RNA sequence: CCUCUGCCCGCCUUUCCAC
RNA sequence: GUGGAAAGGCGGGCAGAGGC
């Protein structure tokens, strides 16, 4: 469907303070065979995903230039009546919770949001254009786990009654922070107009996620987790034709989110903007 | 109030458990210095090994041991007490002071200890008529204390580490549901839970110097070195009461000191109030309590008589206070026979039983004078 | 039951806790281990359980005598400290074992009284292994007295001591 | 129902152990970080003794806010521990175990509880999610130095037993962060919020603290509003309200909407 | 170093298939 | 011309109460 080529950012994950992603004595997920924890694609994906659908909904009136569609949406959820693709955002009951997803191919092409994480409705969805990989330890890592340091820890939290000062713990395991781990973002160029929308919008989503938290507890402290760059290199629809290393590469080891975002946007993906 | 600042009126030694050893001394002068071993030792190396290591686990003839750092270097020192006695031939043990940075501060959990013996005496003086009432509630051994008749005198013949006081803290602070014995202790239901005492601010090096503490009740006394806060120090300290701590708990708390706050008013409102007439009614009773033993050295009594006329609150802390002021046998004076059979049955004397000086032989006082006073206003 | 159930690796490391909760018997046994750890000059000349097996020997060699933990703990919670800047922190602890060793030539000074063969069963154990981290690197050769460090620690509650 | 964004307030600044600090876990130590070995306050430990002293300033208010905050006509001042009913006229309706907690059942009860609607509240079927966020809060980096060259962070107190304890004048880097899900109140819930941390300041953090374990005391270094142009543009442009020499009894005080004109000119 | 506490409450699949 | 497409294991919870 019009493929033109693949744009891969490829990162570093790291956890300023203890993560947890649990399973259901409080398991945070495992490798079933190395044991070592990773967090999912799922879960990374779901989140930015959230917080973005967040963000969109504060400005429908602002994008309905921009984005069309944004203009068939009020903002709110479309809890209190039970009705699927009313006039408010969040307009598709999965199960109990109301997510926004777009009813139909010719209105998530034009959703802000729904371009970019996909959409599915009758008469055809629109698929994601980004990949989302599971992020492991780094080799720095495993290597204090063959080393024989701790990879996880195990925190103790108590609730207690404020009048009579009664104690009740539990137990949260959660992963020591320092960890770092190594990401991959594989977006899909399918069109050519809005490339650059859609990589700066999967930027913004990763701006919010850097003061919001990833995973477990967060509003006690689990979330805190810092993106740090390597490469984002643009693999072209010639590149695969051939197997020639014959692709952009935008080197940038040491920024940030807003770091990039805005103040190499252009400067440091001039030449994306050229091959197209 | 806040920030109720206190004075020191006789050495007061706060332990932390640990002594000098001589290899940490060299007095070089009437002025005596603690010696880094951590920074000295690594600093006597440059000069040169196995032998600092052989010798100090050696401990031959403390003078030498200290002293053979004078050949060839000198000056090496941390705090620099003074010894403020006529001794210090090293052999002595100087007990240290609590210190957070090498400097001394007064903790918080020991003058909350001191608070509540205070206030544990006065509960025991007015609370046996009224002292069935508190445990007629989910107690069922009430019965007991009403056949004996004041729960004092039934725990003289009750008893007839060690947790002699388990029966007595939970009657007055804390009645439980019930236990494999009649009643326990359970801390959710206390009145001194809404009291919070904190650390004082640190006192400072100029008021620390060692001290000579002899012991005296035998005809061969004894000192023991130990280092305390000279008289005249004033630090401040904060202690307040959380009134709306006891507002929520109205209903929750099963003691006697709890029926003792409400026959002065509201019981959330005078606590705070019957806290200072607790203090000067046990401190001022041991006071005087001590004017009638003549043991000591005189000039002990001149201190006595000088604590009247000084206003604020006197309280004992440290360690120098003695059995009278730790514990609620002070009250326990005038029984005599219903307290003779049972402190031989806890013990006392070692090395059978001390007959006619069982618990107040020992008086430890430095410097001629008896140590652990300090008065809060 | 003087050495007789008790042998080299795992014989009697279950039935000799009742023996030391006894005191001629344990004069003579244990004193063998005590002076074959003092021929034990060399810490890492036991890459297999003989170690952890002299460790129950040493902390019953350490069991009827007295042992206080405050005297211990500074000891051993300097010995982390070592290892806490092993992880990535620093390649040179020389300063600080001039300093590990004069702690315990400052335990054996200040326990006076009742207490002088329980520190001075302190005092012969270790002193052999308490040069050998001078002139060694801690990548090996430190680690396996950390290992050996807690052995002795451990048996040492369960044959009714602390 | 309608949740929205429009920027994330936050509060960063330095926690100064003014007493020895302690914090316990399962000799009886504080917790520490497992890579570093170095104690930390949880933010977890932080924002419920900030809730702890905030909850019982709002249980004897019931009365005189429910015309300001609505939905407190649910609520009379009392507990449930007399009669185990999740949910009565009282105001810890929340069994949470053995002991009671006030968490109001829905979302739009909780939408105008004072309470539930900063800290973040829990039920069956629909919930509400917390609005301030509280990382869990180091050592600095001028204490990281002196566990480098050896001065001490931690002693034991030989209280018979050790309690240990963070060693006075230690300092911890603790972050907050408020997120404006609506404009109409978030001065409310920045001046509730600070309200918290007056009260923490009288009261103690972890350990006993009734033996002087506490005395916490914030110091504060930077407020940032952050709107939400920010996150779509790298620029830093946002809000900077200094209080570097300020204290918690003071921004709250007459002195706060001088501080906070500048939050009025984002909306 | 002693005394009570040592996980609760939920959703546990929803929706799309052009005669 | 892919047993596919869309789908955050999370929301809330002071390791604390007394113990010099
Ligand atoms: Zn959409
Ligand atoms: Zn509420």
């Amino acid at each position: 469907r019009r493929f033109y080529g693949k744009i891969v950012i490829k990162g570093k994950i790291k956890a300023v303070t203890g993560l947890h992603i649990g399973s259901q004595a409080n398991p945070v997920i495992k490798d079933p065979h190395t044991g070592l924890p990773y967090i999912p694609g799922s879960s990374l994906k779901g989140r930015l995903r959230s917080l973005f659908e967040i963000l969109v909904n504060s400005r429908l009136g602002e994008w309905r230039e921009k984005y069309p569609s944004l203009a068939n949406y009020s903002p709110g959820s479309c809890r209190p009546d039970n009705q699927e693709n009313c006039g408010k955002f969040f307009n598709r009951k999965i199960n109990r919770g109301w997510i926004h997803v777009c009813p139909d191919y010719e209105t998530a092409l034009a959703c802000p949001v729904c371009r970019l994480f996909g959409a599915s409705g009758k008469e055809s969805n629109f698929p994601s254009r980004i990949i989302v990989r599971d992020a492991f330890l780094t080799k720095e890592w495993e290597e204090k786990w063959r080393a024989g340091e701790a990879i996880t820890e195990a925190k103790i939290e108590v609730g207690i009654d404020r009048v009579t000062s009664q104690a009740n713990p539990r137990t949260n395991e959660r992963v020591v922070a320092g960890a770092e781990f190594e990401f991959e973002i594989i977006y899909n160029v399918e069109n050519t107009t809005h490339w650059r929308d859609d990589i700066k919008n999967l930027l913004t989503a990763m701006a919010l996620l850097e003061d919001s938290y990833l995973g477990g507890s967060g509003s006690r402290g689990y979330g805190k987790v810092k993106f740090i760059f390597d490469s984002f290199e643009f693999r072209p629809l010639d590149y695969y034709r051939t197997g020639k290393d014959e692709d952009i590469v935008s080197i940038d080891a040491r920024e940030k989110s807003v770091s990039d975002i805005l103040s190499g946007f252009d400067s440091l993906f001039s030449e994306v903007e050229g091959k197209l | 109030m806040t920030e109720r600042t206190l004075k020191v009126l006789s050495p007061l030694h706060i332990g932390t458990g640990n002594e000098l050893t001589p290899v940490d001394i060299y007095p070089r002068e009437n002025i005596i210095h603690v010696l880094d071993t951590e920074r000295l030792v690594n600093d006597l190396m440059n000069l040169g090994e196995l032998n600092e290591i052989l010798a100090l686990l050696k401990n031959p003839p403390a003078y030498i041991w200290k002293g053979y750092i004078e050949e060839f270097h000198l000056d090496p020192s941390d705090y620099s007490i003074y010894t403020l006695k006529i001794h210090g031939r090293k052999s002595m043990q100087i007990k240290e002071f609590i210190k957070l940075n090498g400097r001394p501060y007064i903790p918080g959990s020991s003058l909350k200890g001191a608070i509540r013996t205070a206030v544990l005496y006065k509960a025991l003086k007015e609370c046996d008529a009224r002292a069935v009432m508190r445990v007629v509630s989910k107690v069922n051994g009430d019965v007991a204390r009403d056949i004996g008749r004041d729960v004092l005198d039934y725990y003289m013949s009750f008893l007839s580490r060690k947790r002699a006081d388990d029966l007595l803290e939970a009657i007055v602070f804390g009645m439980e549901p019930d236990r494999r014995s009649k009643i326990r202790y359970e801390p959710k239901r206390d009145p001194m839970k809404a009291l919070i005492v904190r650390d004082s601010k640190p006192v400072g090096r100029k008021h620390l110097a060692v001290y000579h503490v002899e012991v005296i009740g035998n005809p061969q006394p004894i000192p023991i070195w130990v280092e305390a806060i000279e008289p005249g120090a004033a630090t401040d300290v904060e202690i307040h009461v959380d009134t709306e701590a006891l507002r929520l708990n109205a209903d929750y708390f099963n003691g006697l000191l709890w029926e003792c706050l409400k026959e002065r008013g509201e019981p959330g409102e005078v606590f705070e109030d019957f806290l200072w007439e607790a203090v000067d009614e046990f401190y001022t009773a041991v006071m005087k309590y001590e004017t009638i033993e003549v043991q000591k050295f005189s000039q002990v009594r001149s201190f006595y008589a000088s604590l009247e006329d000084h206003s604020g609150h006197v309280l004992r802390l440290g360690w120098g206070s003695g059995w009278l002021a730790m514990t609620i046998g002070l009250l326990l004076v005038e029984k005599g026979y219903k307290w003779e059979n049972v402190r031989k049955k806890l013990g006392l004397g070692k090395k059978g039983s001390g007959f006619s000086r069982e618990f107040p032989k020992t008086r430890r006082l430095a410097d001629g004078m008896p140590m652990g006073w300090v008065v809060l206003e | 039951v003087d050495a007789s159930r008790l042998f080299g690796e795992s014989p009697d490391v279950v039935g000799i806790k009742k023996m030391l909760e006894k005191g001629k018997q344990w004069e003579a046994i244990q004193p063998y281990f005590d002076n074959v750890v003092r021929e034990a000059k060399n810490f890492l000349e036991w890459s297999p359980n003989k170690r952890l097996a002299n460790a129950v020997t040493v902390a019953a060699y350490l069991t009827s005598q007295g042992l206080k933990t405050n005297q211990v703990r500074k000891i051993l919670d300097m010995a982390r400290t070592t290892e806490l800047k092993v992880k990535r922190g620093e390649g040179d602890i020389k300063d600080d074992l001039v300093k590990m060793r004069y702690l315990l030539a400052y335990t054996v000074g200040k326990a006076t009284g009742q207490s002088k063969y329980s520190l001075d069963a302190f005092h012969r154990i270790l002193d052999p292994m308490l040069e050998v981290l001078m002139g060694s690197p801690k990548k090996e050769n430190f680690e396996k007295f950390y290992d050996f460090l807690q052995a002795v620690v451990a048996y040492h509650k369960f044959f009714g001591g602390g």
